[PDB]
């Protein structure tokens, strides 16, 4: 048990980096999409006052 | 604005992917 959960701890250790990776990338792309639908919707709305 | 937000985030995602192959190299 201790060696299993000594490998488990230095496993979570190794992907600090790659999880708060991804953890900022899922933001930037959450944005990113809101950004472009309020963009779409804006885009319309102006085409059909043209 | 949009447009650099997306390019801010392509390259934050290279420069990542970048740095983590190097540090796995070694």
């Amino acid at each position: 048990v201790e060696k299993n959960m000594k490998d488990a701890k230095d496993k979570l250790e190794s992907e600090m980096e790659d999880a708060y990776h991804e953890h900022q990338a899922n933001l930037l792309r959450q944005d990113l999409m809101r950004r472009q639908e309020e963009l779409r919707r804006m885009e319309e709305l102006h085409s059909q006052e043209m | 604005d949009l447009m650099r937000r997306q390019e801010e985030l392509r390259r934050m995602e290279e420069l990542h992917n970048q740095e983590v192959q190097k540090r796995k190299q070694l």
